[PDB]
């Protein structure tokens, strides 16, 4: 359930403006959680387009 | 103007697959050893 929320936050806030690079720094700033978990999730998202 | 029932929504700007997303909320619509201590001239020197 919290995984789905992490992923939704990242993907939605990227799609609000698709030509601005989404950085893990903002994810770390807004969403509470382990930073390396968010790092791995961000990398996986970038992998699959 | 745009504030609704005590909510301050005023400070907002007002003016392959092609999925469509809702605006305002995006979602799909060194050293080498020296000789000593190296074990010679410690068994040697018949002089």
């Amino acid at each position: 359930e919290v995984y789905m929320r992490y992923r939704n936050f990242m993907v939605n806030s990227y799609r609000l403006n698709p030509n601005e690079y989404f950085s893990v720094t903002t994810a770390r700033r807004n969403v509470s959680g382990d930073a390396a978990a968010l790092f791995r999730l961000h990398k996986f998202l970038t992998k699959w387009g | 103007x745009x504030x609704x029932x005590g909510r301050x929504x005023x400070x907002x700007p007002x003016x392959x697959x092609t999925x469509x997303v809702t605006x305002l909320x995006x979602x799909x619509x060194r050293x080498y050893l020296r000789f000593h201590x190296x074990x010679y001239x410690x068994x040697x020197x018949x002089x």
